[PDB]
């Protein structure tokens, strides 16, 4: 399986929108919520999405690269993408949460 | 609350090798 705390260990963060650094922080927070709260399918979709890979590495030698997250400028009409050369989520600011799960739940939902 | 790091990296080289002890046995190392 995929481990929340696993997947923390070695996730790093950009930052493109240009937002403050309180709002950020609790943002990481929110994201963080979000991927400790669906089920065994969706945390895999997720990491297919991200890796391109159903399971996470047991050590974070062999990561080619390291997974990181860029955080576009804010669209709530636009899905967020992957580069799975390099395992970059590009994900947009979504001030509003609730469009923040759907679409992310939208996203990983495809295969 | 439950406050935990949300990065790739808590320290550089603090803690030394404590942070690699199993979690059943990490009352027994310090630093």
């Amino acid at each position: 399986e995929v481990n929340v705390q696993m997947l923390i260990s070695f996730t790093s963060f950009n930052d493109e929108s240009g937002e403050n650094a309180e709002k950020l922080l609790q943002f990481k927070r929110w994201f963080w919520s979000i991927v400790e709260k669906m089920s065994m399918t969706e945390r895999q979709d997720l990491v297919y999405f991200w890796t391109s890979s159903p399971s996470l590495p047991a050590s974070e030698e062999g990561f080619q690269p390291m997974p990181s997250i860029t955080i576009r400028p804010p669209d709530d009409q636009h899905l967020p993408t992957a580069n799975t050369c390099i395992s970059r989520l590009y994900v947009p600011l979504y001030s509003s949460k609730q469009i923040l799960k759907q679409k992310l739940l939208l996203a990983i939902k495809t295969k | 609350m439950l406050d935990e790091p949300l990065e790739r990296t808590t320290n550089s080289s603090h803690a030394n090798g404590a942070a690699q002890a199993p979690r059943s046995m990490q009352w027994a190392v310090r630093n």
